[PDB]
């Protein structure tokens, strides 16, 4: 459906002019397999591109086919080339649910600014249905491929089939390029501290001393109120702390004072060994306030 | 010398008086502060 | 605060008398510590 309408499966209608034209991805289902996401197999025996059918559509859940060898890699490569700005450039969010038996490994990996790809997680074993949420931190060409090996070890024939991970359902926030699948309310982006209100019709600033989140943008509920013994920022994106805290005693007031713990120290741990011979030490740099 | 501390000694007034004894703190050894004593006057 | 200095005046005896201002021998900056002043009796 063209962006700027949106469908559950059933109908198509147009998103209203009140609303910013959002586009997001949401597969539920999969009787068609969607054209960003291809299929590969890696055979773990050669490590070498099979080119074969990794993973096999159902039309409501897309699993892990057999390749020439349960070890080989069942690939599922998406990508996105950009993502479209309304931290929150992609929330991406997943529903794995994987029957496998043993040796169960769910490469999720990413490749920022198609880099080579790292593993931001690696599940292990059988899992049930879970949500993972993942943060792009920058704008760049990503690509999510879920690599799956049935078996660890290696053993001759296809025997072990029944390992297979069901993903029904993904959805990619901020892409450009997209269907419409949600909209979200909104049209320009009102200046730092006023909360985007569509039902009021105009910029409404929040509240002094809170801070507004950009995830939920209709109304002040994700407006929220700076904690005590802070102050809000200009941004409002996160609370300030005015590095002097006051607080009341029956004998008089206490003012502690952290004005000169504004500035970063570093602070390293003991030099740990680990079980073999390679040493290191864990260094926090910490910045109180200011 | 102990009595290096200055003395606060509160002169005799409103039928009370304090024997404070405190430190000016350069100094080491000798007995340690004493603290501050009620007599009538 | 203010009245967290120990205060440790002198009273009227012998027409002498001494206002002297300290901190407890166990206060983070503040005002600096009062001088001492001399006052006929
Ligand atoms: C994905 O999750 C976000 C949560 O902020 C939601 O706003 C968005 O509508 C979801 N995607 C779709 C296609 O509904
Ligand atoms: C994100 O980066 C890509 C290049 O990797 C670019 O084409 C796209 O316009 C960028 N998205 C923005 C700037 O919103």
């Amino acid at each position: 459906c063209p962006y700027g309408s949106y469908s559950n499966g059933s109908d198509c209608t147009h998103c209203p002019a009140g609303t910013e034209p959002a586009v997001g991805f949401e597969y539920k289902w999969w009787n068609t397999l969607p054209s960003n996401m291809e299929t590969t197999v890696l055979s773990g025996i050669n490590f070498e591109y099979k080119g074969l059918t990794g993973w096999e559509v159902a039309g409501d859940h897309i699993y892990t086919a057999v390749g020439a060898s349960d070890n080989d890699f069942m690939i599922l490569t998406l990508v996105v080339p950009g993502f479209r700005p309304p931290k929150e450039v992609a929330r991406i969010t997943f529903v794995f649910e994987t029957i496998c038996s043993v040796n169960c490994e769910l490469y999720f990996m990413v490749g920022m600014n198609s880099r080579t790809n790292t593993p931001v997680e690696t599940w292990k074993g059988t899992k049930g249905k879970q949500s993972y949420t993942y943060t792009i931190e920058e704008n760049a060409t990503v690509s999510f491929t879920w690599a799956f090996q049935r078996t660890t070890l290696h053993e001759t024939g296809r025997k072990y089939t029944n390992d297979v991970a069901k993903i029904y359902s993904i959805n990619v926030t901020n892409v450009m390029g997209g269907v419409a699948s949600y909209c979200r309310p909104c049209c320009t982006s009102c200046p730092a501290g006023h909360y985007i209100n569509r039902d009021s019709g105009t910029c409404h600033l929040c509240p002094s001393n809170t801070i507004l989140k950009a995830h939920q943008p209709y109304g002040a509920q994700a407006c929220v109120p700076c904690g005590p013994g802070t102050k809000n920022n200009k941004i409002h994106s996160l609370c300030y702390n005015d590095c002097t805290f006051s607080r009341n005693t029956p004998s008089r007031i206490f003012n502690y004072n952290f004005s000169a713990l504004a500035g970063t120290v570093s602070l390293a741990g003991v030099p740990s060994f680990t079980s073999k011979g390679l040493k290191y030490f864990h260094h926090f740099t910490l910045s109180l306030c200011g | 010398s102990a009595s290096d501390y200055h003395t606060f000694v509160s002169s005799c007034v409103a039928g009370i008086q304090k024997t404070t004894y405190m430190w000016r703190k350069l100094c080491s050894g000798g007995i340690s502060l004493p603290e501050q004593r009620v007599t009538i006057c | 605060s203010a009245s967290d200095y120990h205060t440790f005046v002198s009273s009227c005896v012998a027409g002498i008398q001494k206002t002297t201002y300290m901190w407890r021998e166990p206060c983070s900056g503040g005002i600096s510590l009062p001088e001492q002043r001399v006052t006929i009796c």
